[PDB]
RNA sequence: AGUGGACGCAUCACUGGUGUUCGGGUUGUCAUGCCAAUGGCACUGCCCGGUAGCUAAAUGCGGAAGAGAUAAGUGCUGAAA
RNA sequence: GGCUCAUCACAUCCUGGGGCUGAAGUAGGUCCCAAGGGUAUGGCUGUUCGCCAUUUAAAGUGGUACGCGAGCUGGGUUUAG
RNA sequence: UCCUUGUCGGGUAAGUUCCGACCUGCACGAAUGGCGUAAUGAUGGCCAGGCUGUCUCCACCCGAGACUCAGUGAAAUUGAAC
RNA sequence: ACAGGUGGUCAGGUAGAGAAUACCAAGGCGCUUGAGAGAACUCGGGUGAAGGAACUAGGCAAAAUGGUGCCGUAACUUCGG
């Protein structure tokens, strides 16, 4: 019923969610900009950040739990490398959302979510 | 006689000597200052209106400003009255504190109950549903009959049906006090307490003898 | 938590093994039996020899539920498998003459000290 | 109040007859009790009547007791002192329950 | 944070900490009479549920042939003094498998360190 | 009853009507069992008959009854004589006299 | 559940009188180019906050 | 003066249920080059638990007392007489 | 007929009050006032009804087109074998 | 098989069902076949052990609808309706 | 551009008795409306304290056993079961 309940499930079951989410990071990391709907960029902090949090301190361990996330060797190369480095002096607030209008196919809320600076 | 408005902060026990437990609800009041006194001559009943809490300054709407500038107290987060006893007087700008509770032995709580959204028939009322099973189709958990045939022709009044439990303004009576303590502003009473934390919370002396 | 047509074990010599409360009292509508009531059962299983015979209906007093009972201190006396002690119809004496297994001490409040006498496990 | 409850209680139980009177000592067998006193009446109603005394004597030293099993059958009655439980009860039932093994 | 500060005020500080899974002795005050008298008890412990001061544990033993199945209040004045007689050596924060497989046939080992 | 020793209450009234047993009913609603009216008397009373004048049982333990007027037996209806050979059941028989 | 009259016209009319549109009203000019757009949303060249983000 | 049965109200503090968003054990297979270590699928692959929320079987409260006019009835003074 | 939902009347089952009592007290019998509340689970048969067992203070009597299938059930009556 | 819920016993505490005995065969009866019959049966009835949300008593959780928005866009019925 | 029906031929690995079953190879697809809100209620499921058929006409549905090798297997019987 929902209350003090946090997390929407999209109308989409734990497989298909998670299975989203391990792409949804990869998205935003190999291209430091990522353009989806509203509620599912508001679901994207609460993966992607902590997957940064997580490259903070470079190990073996931390890599493998990394590599345990977005099933994708790329992404968890690019962490740790450079991803750590430019965000150690700032804790929290990886990623800033900007509203971007409805499409033209459903009517849907997009939203640019992209890194802080994005390096480019 | 007058009540206090606190907040609820959760559920606790307080375990005695001799090993009972005893579940209390801790109440944080804070310092209950009178805004307005209402008389016969002016509105016809003796009450007296208090606040409580503080509000931020620029949420202050500049009519409500002004009021609490009249009693000379500073903001609060909402405005409630007790009914005086008769023969109690309360000046404007009095400040009340959880003195007046040490001798109640017995509060009545009042507060809006959690809401459950538009709850079920089975839900609301208590309601018991019918067989799962034996040839059952599509009504497991409706209402089922409401009411006559054709002589009335319609539904009565109050007629129990699906409709939202909670978020509604209720009392429950005679609640026993447990423990009064000024220097921490908490008011430890036995039992559970309408409202979920940090809900606004009016308590006064038990009516019930 | 024990309702009607509930088989339990037994906890005296009486020669019953295997009973079935029949009947709570207590009232209308009585939901449940606790861990000191006065319930009704009858004999489905018991040693040829033994002063009871099976079939008999008869009134009995439960004395471990496997819930458990809520202490006044938040706690419960969780078992395993319920069980009974014999009663008269007439009077409410036991008819067994030991009795098996731990008792609760809340039972000394529902004024049936033949059970707590016996058992010296608790 | 260890030793002088049950010389209070030996005391009051011979005066009405009360024969064949044992001091047990059950310290470390059941936690429930500290010591009981067995004791045979001659009648059901010797049994029944004697109850009542020592419930009116109880309650006459001040102290109350904690519970009775007498109703409509006088074969096997007690009453509660606290720390101290009797037994009065029958001489025909005696035999079939235990003595002195508890 | 201000119920917090009534949470340590009448939480017990000397509690002993005990793996799940070990064999405990406790004594429980109980009241009767005029008195009061400790009941010696023991057995495994085989659920702990630390939480504030209403953290619990429970504990189970073989009693005659009897499952009986206790739970505790560690911060309570009920009970009065805690022991650890056999300490266990099991990889489960619960121990609920106890009830289905018996006793004998599942004795525990030694936590040997 | 122990707590009765006169006969003060039966030459006021003499009569005990039984209830008689409920007739049947539509949908084979079988009728209701008549209620069993109990003359509480003293303890020490003595039985006699008119006619065979003698003495039936002697009241000397407090607490235990007495059968003293046998009941009546049901009747039965159509459905109870539903045949095909008559085509047409409608026949009935009467309660026997208690 | 079937209907067993004509409803009129006003039945009709008088249902959609709550169904009506709602202008947003809430134009916003972007302190840099001056391009209007919704509250809290970029501008329709890519423009936010004022400052040089992406505008693609 | 206490303790119960049903009913309603409220709560998660206790005992629990769920808790496919938390951790762990394990079968078959595929994949990450491989060992190791992980992920997908097989009803959540099958199970052991369990935070928050919700919930009762869990625990707190209510059925009042009292006031005014009364039914049947009991009364006082009291003429018609 | 059963499940679910109930409503109204008192010709009141209990609780409440009183009169007579053929009312020593408890326990009753009859009548009057009183509808605020409650008024059972099981074996048998489709059961309504009913028998029996076991409880409660009680397992009330009726109307409501003998309520309630655009709420459910198809057990009975049941076309076609 | 009108008397049939026939009478008695078993099963359950309680059995108008079921199993076995008594014959008063309205309207059993010997190829429109009679009596038993192992095995077989998505066949009718009854009982027992395990099992369980069938139920006491429902609560939570996972998905598709239901709900809001965008796009497309039906029907039974309709004498007129304030 | 329909959850239906339509004959033959080719028939990989792992575990398996296998053309069942679970994953994968080559190959083909995500089934021509979606984005959210996480209410009653319905459908398909998962789990459950205590009881274990007490619900019902009826264990209807659910729940449960389920494989290999060994030991052992009653009444009856056409000697096969």
């Amino acid at each position: 019923m929902r209350h003090r309940k946090s997390g929407r499930q999209l109308n989409r079951n734990s497989s298909h969610r998670q299975a989203m989410f391990r792409n949804m990071a990869g998205s935003l990391v190999r291209h430091e900009i990522i353009k989806t709907t509203l509620p599912k960029a508001k679901e994207l902090r609460r993966v992607v950040e902590p997957l940064i949090t997580l490259a903070k301190t470079d190990s073996v361990a931390n890599r493998r739990l990394a590599f345990a996330r977005t099933r994708d060797n790329e992404i968890v190369a690019k962490l740790f490398n450079e991803l750590g480095p430019r965000f150690a002096s700032r804790a929290g607030g990886y990623t800033r959302i900007l509203k971007c209008g409805f499409r033209a196919g459903d009517n849907a809320p997009m939203a640019y979510i992209e890194l802080v600076d994005r390096s480019e | 006689m007058i009540g206090l408005v606190g907040k609820k902060v959760g559920m606790t026990r307080i375990f005695t000597e001799d090993g009972v437990s005893i579940p209390v609800t801790v109440i944080e009041v804070e310092a209950n200052r009178v805004t307005q006194v209402k008389d016969l001559a002016n509105d016809g009943y003796r009450a007296i209106q208090v606040t409580t809490g503080a509000k931020k300054a620029n949420r202050v709407t500049k009519p409500e400003a002004g009021h609490f500038a009249k009693a000379g107290v500073e903001a609060g987060r909402g405005l409630w009255e007790f009914r005086l006893a008769e023969g109690e007087e309360f000046t404007v700008g009095q400040s009340i504190s959880v003195e007046l509770f040490a001798d109640v032995k017995k509060v009545d709580v009042t507060g809006t109950s959690k809401g459950k959204g538009f709850a079920g028939t089975v839900k609301r009322w208590n309601f018991r549903t019918q067989d799962a099973t034996h040839g059952n189709s599509l009504s497991h958990r409706v209402p089922g009959s409401i009411g006559q045939n054709q002589t009335p022709g319609k539904v009565f009044k109050g007629k129990k049906m699906a409709g939202q439990m909670g978020n509604e303004r209720v009392t429950v009576q005679s609640l026993d006090v447990v423990r009064v303590d000024a220097e921490r502003n908490l008011l430890l009473v036995k039992g559970a307490v309408p409202g979920a934390t940090g809900s606004d919370l009016i308590v006064k002396p038990a009516v019930k003898a | 938590m024990i309702q009607e047509q509930t088989m339990l074990n037994v906890a005296d010599n009486s020669g019953a093994r295997r009973v079935m409360c029949i009947k709570v009292l207590g009232g209308s509508h009585r939901r449940y039996a606790g861990v000191g009531d006065i319930i009704k059962i009858t004999i489905k299983e018991a040693i040829p020899r033994g002063k009871v015979k099976k079939g008999d209906v008869l009134k009995a007093v439960v004395v471990r539920t496997k819930k458990g009972v809520r202490r006044p201190d938040g706690s419960v006396i969780r078992f395993d498998g319920n069980a009974c002690v014999l009663l008269n119809n007439n009077s409410e004496q036991p008819i067994g003459t030991r009795i098996f297994g731990p008792v609760t001490r809340e039972l000394r409040s529902e004024k049936f000290m033949k059970i707590i006498s016996l058992a010296p496990e608790v | 109040q260890g030793k002088a409850l049950q010389d209070f209680v030996i005391d009051k139980i011979d005066d009405l007859k009360g024969q064949d009177i044992i001091a047990l000592d059950v310290q470390g067998k059941s936690s429930i009790t500290d010591c009981m006193i067995i004791c045979t009446g001659t009648s059901s109603r010797h049994v029944m009547s004697i109850a009542d005394h020592v419930v009116q004597e109880s309650r006459a030293a001040g102290l109350l007791p904690l519970g009775v099993e007498g109703e409509n059958s006088a074969d096997w009655i007690v009453v509660d002192l606290g720390d101290v439980i009797v037994h009065v009860m029958q001489e025909e039932s005696r035999r079939l329950y235990e003595l002195e093994k508890l | 944070n201000i119920i917090k500060q009534l949470e340590q005020e009448q939480m017990k500080q000397d509690v002993p900490s005990f793996r799940p899974g070990d064999t405990v002795e406790v004594k429980v005050w109980v009241v009767e009479g005029s008195k009061k008298r400790l009941q010696a008890f023991e057995g495994v412990v085989i659920a702990i549920r630390n939480r504030g001061l209403h953290s619990a544990f429970t504990v189970r033993k073989i009693s005659n042939g009897e499952g009986v199945e206790r739970v505790f209040q560690t911060h309570s004045p009920v009970v009065d003094s805690i022991s650890v007689k056999r300490r266990g050596a099991v990889r489960k924060a619960k121990l609920y498998y106890l009830r289905e497989r018996t006793g004998k046939a599942a004795r525990i080992k030694e936590r040997l360190n | 009853d122990e707590n009765l020793n006169t006969l003060i209450d039966y030459r006021f009234e003499k009569s005990f009507r039984a209830e008689r047993g409920q007739n049947g009913a539509s949908r084979d609603c079988t009728g209701k069992r008549g209620k069993d009216v109990t003359i509480k008397v003293p303890v020490g009373t003595r039985v006699i008959d008119q006619g065979t004048g003698e003495t039936m049982g002697d009241m000397t333990k407090h607490g235990q009854r007495l059968l003293v007027a046998k009941g009546g037996w049901h009747g039965l209806g159509n459905t109870r004589f539903k045949s095909s050979v008559n085509r047409t059941p409608r026949q009935k028989t009467n309660g026997t006299p208690g | 559940a079937v209907q067993q009259n004509k409803p009129t016209r006003s039945k009709r009319g008088m249902r959609r009188s709550h169904d009506a549109l709602t202008a947003v009203t809430s134009l916003s000019v972007d302190k840099t180019s001056g391009e209007k757009h919704l509250r809290h949303h970029i501008t329709a060249d890519g423009y936010y906050r004022g400052r040089k983000v992406i505008a693609k």
